[PDB]
Order: structure tokens, then sequence, then C-alpha cells
């Protein structure tokens, strides 16, 4: 029973942490006017 | 004339917002809400790297947007209270022109076309420097003199 | 009965095996979700 509790927290956290890189990655390019996100972050990386 | 709008609080006016292209852009340590009633409904994202909220501009106001560059020429520029002169990276005023309170208005290229806002600046005796946010192609970026205070 | 009891550490070989291949797993997928955040950040601060 402890042990599946444990394991269950280690997988949030690293979700946890890739949402947290996505979101201060982007950010940037929606304040500047006029500008377009490149191909390369719009699509596979920071989507 | 009509692409700036006054932000109040409490009956107090402690800055601008300004419509430039198809983004409302007002700074962040500015207390108080937006005048315009329609404007004042729209949800705004912060980022504390930049001092800067924005959203986007509604359909019925896109009549209103100020056109923009990102070309700086070394030469002189014009302003509300005067000219300012760009030399060097920085901005130089003339020494006692401008006070606290007057955050948040747009600097104009010959033209007419937006180049930075202005947000503090610093003290020296016979001219004095600014402390702005101007951008470059694709990304945005900051300049802050050493001393400058917010106004 | 003419032997000694037995402890924790007392198990199978085949039981063992299993539990390196569940630990290894997750331990895996929290170090690449740590370096992506890494390399993030540091450009973010240089850049500026």
């Amino acid at each position: 029973s402890v042990a599946s509790f444990v394991l269950l927290s280690m997988v949030g956290t690293a979700v946890g942490m890739c949402v947290c890189a996505r979101r201060r990655c982007i950010t940037p390019y929606e304040l500047t006017p006029g500008a377009t996100v490149p191909f390369l972050l719009s699509l596979l990386c920071c989507v | 004339n009509d692409c700036i709008f006054e932000v109040k609080h409490e009956g107090k006016v402690m800055g601008y917002a300004c419509l430039v292209g198809d983004k409302v852009m007002k700074p962040a340590h500015v207390k108080g809400t937006i005048d315009n009633a329609d404007l004042a409904k729209l949800a705004f994202k912060r980022s504390s790297k930049y001092d800067l909220e924005c959203a986007q501009i509604p359909v019925h106001m896109k009549s209103d947007a100020s056109k923009f560059t990102h070309e700086k020429p070394e030469g002189y520029y014009n302003w509300h209270h005067g000219a300012v002169q760009y030399s060097g990276g920085r901005f130089t005023i003339p020494t006692g022109a401008g006070k606290p309170g007057d955050s948040g208005r747009p600097i104009f290229d010959n033209k007419g076309r937006v180049v930075a806002i202005v947000l503090g600046g610093a003290n020296e005796g016979a001219r004095t420097a600014l402390s702005v946010v101007t951008w470059n192609k694709d990304i945005v970026t900051k300049i802050t003199p050493e001393g400058a205070e917010e106004w | 009965a003419s032997h000694t009891t037995l402890g924790v550490q007392d198990i199978s070989t085949t039981a063992m095996s299993w539990v390196q291949k569940i630990t290894g797993g997750v331990g895996l997928i929290v170090a690449v979700a740590a370096l992506i955040l890494i390399v993030v950040l540091c450009v973010s601060f240089s850049r500026h």
C-alpha cells in the first residue's frame, strides 16, 4: 500500500515540472506586437 | 489623441494605457482601472520580468491603432513634454522635464510611429537618463540605467 | 523446527529482478523532466 502511493507521487511531479517550463518558455512571444511564434516552438516544444 | 486612455484609482490619475497595433499594453506596477468601459472587461496576462500586462484589442476599436517600427537610428525624437535625444543607447531628457505620476507615455518617431514606452528614469545634473521598454524583431527587451527610479 | 527465521532481505531472485525494473522506469522519467527545466531556466536568465 505504501509503495504504490510513493510511486504515484513521483510521476505526478514530473508532469508538473513540464507545465512550468512550457509557460515560462513561450510567454515572451505573446507580448510583442506583430510577433509570430516560430514553427518549432508553436508545434513541437513549449507547445 | 484617441490612442491614449487614462488610468484612474479612487478619482486620482495614476498613469496611462496605450493602444498600439493589435494589442493593448499597460505597465504592471501602476494601480487603478481603465476608464474605457469596454476595455475594463478584458482579461489580461501578467509578466513580472518586463513589468508588462497585455490583452487583445477588440474588433470595433481596431481603427484607432497607431503604427510602429523597430528601426532606431541616432537622432532626435519628440514626445509630449518636448524633445528627446537618442545617442549611445540612452534616451536623454533635459533635467527637470518630467515628474512622478506621468508614466506610460509613448515616444514617437519623425513620422509618428511608436518606438518605446518610458517607465521611470534616473536623476543627473545637466541631463537625465530614462528606463524604457523597447523591442526588436520577434523579441522584447528592457533597458534600465544605473540609479533609475520609478515614476 | 531445526532452523532460524528469515529477515526482510531474504527474498527470491525473481522477485528482486522485478523490483529493479519497476523502480528504474519511474526514476528515468523524473530525470528527463528535470533536465528540460534546467536548460530552459538557464537560457532565459542568460538571454536577458
